[PDB]
């Protein structure tokens, strides 16, 4: 019954190392965030950010194998850059 | 079956009263120090398991696969008898084994060969991130409550998990995020070394699993070696094909050598500083800092002082300047122009090669694009921003489409590239210090006409180097000689620093020393402009400006640095001012011959 | 010459602009003596900061 | 503000 | 740094620093959902 | 066995290289000097050492020029047609790669299966292509990449990767108006740019003007090639032996110890002096590559007759032939 | 400082608006540390 439940949000950000350093010789790797409720809107990409999370798992659907699970980082939660901007 | 239970008691014997070279157990020392560095890598000789006893290595040849499951196991229990609280941490030691000639290159394999040790050469090509694998695999369940426990899986099944714990069903099982361990796990695609290619045919990719405490140590654009055990695995379904049956197949990795890590060091520094403290070392340096070409001893010399540093220098709280010197090689065809920065690649720390465009990946222009095959969009900077703190090296300026041209332009300017698309939104920080080369319009030296009227590049984006290395000349019949003999003497083949000590010393005296003027008896060099200034408005335009100035306390600096010398002295400044008026002479029209005449008292 | 006429050939990104300041270096070793000094400040020792 | 704009003016003649 | 993570890391607080790409699309979860059988028209509710 | 006698029979005589020069391309008629340039592409340098460190080269390369009717294709086809591991483009249509790999995807199963193709599926040999003046930007800084690092990298959208291809690069090249413009320098003749250009060594332009000897004995010869009778005319070679005569003089490593070698720089000394001055001369520089030239010239004509350590003689001869490449670069 | 500190802003009808605040060319021959004071105003000024 959708007129009584009550709902909650959630972003999906997706964090990249620093473009600068340290590749020098590959295309830099990211992973994947997942935020809720009071840590949505919190961040505008670009900024500049440090996150303290959960490092964690799930399955998906291979792009891999055998038995490899992609990671992700829940995150609890968020200290900015100060400000940066 | 348990016939090897008899197998794994030899070997460990083997491992523990082994004794070679004057006795002292080799492979007690290897336990004892790994150990508290805590590796959990144990890597053996195929050289000693081969001599002492024959089936053991025959064994690794034929069935590797569960021989080391035999092996790593008892490795682990000795290693407990040797370290009683390690039992508790990694709980496990498999080993990387050593030497398996073989060496089947890369290209020759048959079906003969899988499920049997194999080692194979080639160069790392891109590879993949790193990710989990299951390791000890554990179920929740549904109904039946929990934990169901650990179990081992596997390389690579991970199944079935059939009946257990009331039931078995139809509150059947999931794996949970808690009390499940994981591994690390990679991919390299290995392909064929092009150097030892038969001609006409293609090397050809074969692909690489890493596992464990393999994972990421190599790095691509290296020849590198593994030791595996090549195998038909796998998915394998592959119920696509059909026809004809057909299985892929994957070297498995247990070992990696590289080709075939430089940092400075105690005994190596307290060394280090006693060689520092001559003065001729600079010139010994400039001489060793481009050894094949026989160059000169100018335009060498700025390489090695843009090279070797500056000091940033940020003004509470405002400015920095620049801390960098921008070297504008400006080469002629047949001169050594390009050669020289490719050996910048080589010494130095972080060094970038952007060659012109068109394009030798970097591409100078940090753009967020989508990426290879389907995938999520990705930031890229370009030689700029990847290069930062570094050495970013530039050729043919000339080349340039303009949408680079004001790339290069602003990171000079601002020391920052700032991206505004597509929806990120930022300023990357590009500290580099630009050395180029260029290309004179049409011939050696297009005219008497100035430099700037010589070559095609503006006057403002060229503003912005302070050294400019013009090379020449028209025929000398000596310099013919010596050059002619130093070429034929390389082809014919087939005083300075040590290039490792040299490489070293450049990346230490960035990190540690930061000279500095005193105010004191500086002013002189004031004066020093004055003189320089006005007496040479009189001919040529314009170039000099206080921006000109600045130039000679920075790159005197960098000598500071090379001295090692934690503050700005006199010789330093001796050595700057020549370096940036012979610059600047040498930039002008042949008028500057009357300029000659007043270099005197600057010499 | 003349002191528009600079900018391509139109005055009028001047007429747009509302204060226009022409800078000018000349050489001048009293006053070029005191740039300088005080740039041999600025760098280092910070005397200046 | 006059005489700082006349500066400017000043600029413009040159 | 973002290179090295270890799979010693998985489930435990870990702190790192980047820089984000691209923020998505909000999306919306159930904290609490009544919950109605069709047939047996029992009724109930599940709070996450 | 059998055919060793013959080519000890060829190694003996002192006027084979001679042999060499005459019957290379019979429909093709004089020159003299197009000849040697396509033969010694055939028989490459030591290409090898001297590390640490970077590799020298090694191989050569040639770009014929002239108003066309002057046959220059001829040549190519000729080569085409005698030598193994030889490909053959008209580009403009190369059209990109073409010349490079594809590379090829899917398979399907795991793909990464790589074309051949154009350039590089003729590797440690001879490619020939027309007209380098109408594949415009695209594909010829591709041949600067192939005829610099020596390696072709490609990366599409996909498994990135490395693939050698060392080879010779023979083109023939239209003037801008098909024309000499022999007052004007070459350097603005040819219209291919800088970096491309000073990769090939040497040119060999030719131009065609009428002489009425040399007239009668076009439309003789010419007039000949189209009767079936007589086609009796022949090389002192047959187009069959001169290959595994060839091959025999690949198995050799020339390399030159001997010291007068010092000559050579005197060589390399005498050439650019008389050449500084005017700079209106063929200039060029001349580059210190063309003394870099020089050895692989020289490496070649000691392929060519099989001598080790090579004469100051044959030297001198790789020399000329760089001087009229020169002076026909003058006017 | 007279340019950071903006001007006279008014709406005043009809739908024209006059401006703030104005525009400052430095023009000239290098030496005249205007790239740098454009640093130093970006600096200064809240949103640059
Ligand atoms: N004096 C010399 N000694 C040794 N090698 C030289 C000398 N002069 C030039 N070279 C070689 O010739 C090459 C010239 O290439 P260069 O003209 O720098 O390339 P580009 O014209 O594309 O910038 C260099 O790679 C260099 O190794
Ligand atoms: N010396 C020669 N030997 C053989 N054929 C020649 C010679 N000179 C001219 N020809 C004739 O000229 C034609 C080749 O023209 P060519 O010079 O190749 O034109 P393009 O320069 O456009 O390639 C051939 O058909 C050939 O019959
Ligand atoms: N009055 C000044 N005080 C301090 N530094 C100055 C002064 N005038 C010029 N400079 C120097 O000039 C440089 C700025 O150059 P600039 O004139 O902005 O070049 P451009 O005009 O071509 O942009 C700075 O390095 C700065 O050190």
């Amino acid at each position: 019954i959708h007129e009584s439940s009550k709902f909650i949000d959630q972003q999906f950000l997706k964090l990249q190392e620093i473009p600068e350093l340290v590749p020098v010789g590959e295309m830099p790797r990211n992973l994947t965030m997942t935020c809720d409720r009071y840590l949505t809107n919190k961040v505008i990409p670009g900024t500049r950010v440090t996150i303290v999370g959960i490092y964690s798992i799930y399955n998906s659907k291979n792009g891999s194998g055998v038995a490899i699970r992609t990671p992700y980082i829940k995150i609890l939660g968020i200290q900015s850059d100060v400000e940066t901007s | 079956p348990n016939v090897s239970r008899t197998i794994a008691r030899e070997l460990k014997s083997f491992l523990l009263e082994y004794t070679d070279e004057t006795g002292r157990s080799v492979y007690g020392a290897r336990i004892r120090t790994l150990g508290e560095m805590n590796s959990e890598s144990l890597e053996v000789n195929y050289r000693h398991l081969a001599e002492s006893k024959a089936i053991l290595a025959l064994f690794l040849a034929k069935c590797p696969e569960e021989m080391l499951k035999i092996f790593d196991l008892v490795a682990m229990e000795a290693t407990e008898l040797h370290y009683p609280d390690y039992a508790r941490i990694h709980s496990e030691i498999h080993v990387r084994i050593s030497d398996f000639p073989t060496i089947y290159s890369l290209r020759e394999l048959r079906e003969s060969n899988l499920s049997s040790l194999v080692r194979v050469t080639g160069v790392v090509t891109r590879r993949t991130g790193v990710f989990p694998q299951l390791k000890y695999v554990k179920f929740n369940c549904l109904k039946c409550g929990s934990i169901l426990g650990p179990f081992f899986q596997d390389s690579n099944e991970e199944i079935r998990i059939s009946f257990c714990t009331n039931c078995k069903s139809k509150g059947p099982f999931r794996v949970n995020g808690e009390k499940t361990v994981y591994r690390n796990y990679q991919r390299v695609t290995l392909q064929e070394a092009p150097g030892t290619v038969p001609p006409g045919r293609l090397p050809r990719h074969r692909e690489v699993i890493l596992l464990a405490d393999l994972v990421d140590v190599s790095k691509p654009g290296e020849e590198v070696e593994v030791t595996g055990i090549y195998k038909n695995n796998y998915d394998g379904n592959l119920n696509a094909k059909n026809g004809f049956p057909v299985f892929a197949t994957i070297i498995e990795a247990n070992s990696i050598k590289r080709r075939e890590v430089f940092s400075w060091t105690e005994e190596e520094e307290r060394e280090f500083r006693k060689i520092s403290r001559d003065r001729g070392i600079i010139d010994k340096i400039i001489s060793s800092m481009a050894p094949s070409i026989y160059g000169h001893r100018d335009i060498k010399t700025a390489v090695a002082c843009s090279l070797f540093g500056g000091v940033p220098k940020n003004v509470n709280g405002k400015h920095s300047i620049r801390g960098d010197i921008n070297v504008l090689l400006l080469g002629d065809p047949g001169t050594a122009k390009s050669q020289i920065l490719k050996y910048v690649e080589k010494t130095a720390h972080r060094a970038v090669f952007a060659t012109g465009q068109g394009a030798s990946a970097v591409g100078l222009t940090a753009s967020v694009r989508k990426d290879p095959i389907t995938k999520e969009w990705t930031l890229e900077g370009g030689a700029l921003v990847l290069a930062d703190k570094g050495v970013c090296l530039i050729d043919e300026f000339d080349k340039m489409n303009d949408q680079d041209r004001t790339s290069i332009h602003e990171a000079m300017e601002q020391q920052s590239i700032s991206i505004s698309k597509a929806g990120i939104v930022t300023t990357l920080q590009a500290r580099c210090s630009i050395i180029a080369a260029a290309n004179p319009n049409g011939g050696r030296y297009n005219s008497t006409l100035p430099l700037a009227q010589n070559v095609s590049l503006t006057e403002p984006i060229l503003s912005r180097f302070d050294i400019l290395c013009v090379v020449r000349d028209l025929v000398d019949e000596e310099a013919d000689e010596r050059l002619a003999t130093f070429v034929v003497d390389s082809h014919v083949r087939s005083s300075p620093i040590p290039q490792e000590l040299l490489m070293k010393y450049i990346h230490y005296a960035r990190t540690k020393i930061y000279p500095k003027l005193h105010q004191m008896d500086m002013d002189k060099v004031s004066r020093v402009y004055a003189d320089l200034r006005r007496e040479s408005i009189s001919t040529g335009s314009f170039p000099i400006t206080v921006r000109h100035l600045e130039s000679i306390l920075r790159i005197a600096e960098s000598f500071a640095k090379m001295r090692l010398s934690e503050f700005v002295s006199s010789y330093d400044l001796d050595r700057a001012i020549k370096v940036v008026v012979d610059s600047f002479v040498d930039a002008q029209k042949v008028s500057v011959r009357r300029q000659l005449r007043r270099s005197f008292a600057i010499y | 010459k003349s002191p528009g006429d600079n900018i391509d050939f139109q005055t009028t990104i001047l007429s747009r602009f509302d204060m226009i300041f022409i800078v000018k270096d000349d050489h001048n070793e009293e006053r070029d003596i005191s740039i300088a000094n005080h740039v041999i400040n600025i760098h280092t020792g910070n005397a200046n900061a | 503000a006059i005489r700082l704009f006349q500066a400017s003016t000043m600029d413009a003649a040159s | 740094p973002l290179r090295d993570l270890d799979s010693e890391h998985v489930s435990k607080i870990v702190r790192l620093s980047g820089i984000i790409i691209s923020t998505s699309v909000l999306s919306s979860r159930a904290t609490y959902l009544s919950i109605m059988c069709r047939n047996c028209r029992h009724t109930t509710s599940i709070t996450i | 066995s059998d055919e060793i006698n013959e080519l000890k029979e060829m190694v003996k005589d002192e006027h084979i290289y001679d042999k060499l020069v005459r019957s290379i391309a019979p429909a093709v008629f004089g020159h003299e000097a197009v000849k040697k340039g396509i033969l010694l592409q055939m028989l490459g340098g030591v290409h090898k050492s001297t590390v640490e460190g970077i590799k020298l080269r090694g191989d050569i390369n040639i770009c014929v020029v002239g108003d066309p009717s002057t046959s220059k294709s001829q040549f190519l086809k000729y080569v085409v047609g005698f030598a193994p591991r030889s490909v053959y483009t008209s580009g403009k249509a190369s059209s990109a790669a073409g010349l490079t790999a594809a590379v090829v995807r899917d398979e399907e199963g795991g793909d990464y299966t790589i074309e051949a193709g154009a350039l590089m599926l003729a590797d440690n040999g001879i490619c020939c292509i027309d007209e380098f003046d109408k594949m415009d930007i695209s594909d010829q800084v591709a041949i600067h990449e192939a005829m610099e690092q020596q390696t072709i990298s490609i990366a599409k959208a996909g498994i990135h990767a490395t693939l050698n291809a060392r080879t010779s690069i023979l083109a023939a090249a239209n003037p801008v108006g098909g024309r000499y413009n022999r007052k004007l320098s070459l350097r603005g003749n040819l219209n291919m740019t800088a970096p491309i250009m000073s990769r090939f060594d040497l040119f060999f332009v030719i131009l065609d003007d009428c002489n009425e000897k040399i007239d009668t004995e076009l439309a003789s010869h010419i007039v000949d090639l189209h009767m079936k009778r007589d086609e009796a005319i022949e090389p002192p070679f047959s187009a069959e032996q001169l290959r595994r005569y060839i091959k025999y003089a690949r198995t050799f490593k020339p390399i030159l110890t001997k010291e007068a070698r010092s000559y050579l720089v005197e060589k390399y000394k005498e050439l650019r002096k008389d050449d500084a001055q005017g700079f209106s001369r063929s200039s060029y520089r001349i580059t210190v590559r063309q003394l870099e030239s020089m050895i692989r010239l020289s490496e070649a004509i000691a392929r060519a007759n099989c001598v080790d350590e090579i004469t100051p003689s044959f030297i001198a001869e790789a020399y000329d032939l760089l001087r009229q490449s020169i002076i026909r670069v003058d006017v | 400082v007279c340019l950071l500190m903006g001007g006279s802003k008014k709406i005043l009808p009809d739908g024209m608006r006059l401006r703030g605040d104005i525009n400052v060319l430095l023009l000239g021959d290098p030496g005249t540390a205007k790239s740098q004071l454009l640093k130093f105003v970006e600096k200064v000024s809240p949103i640059a």
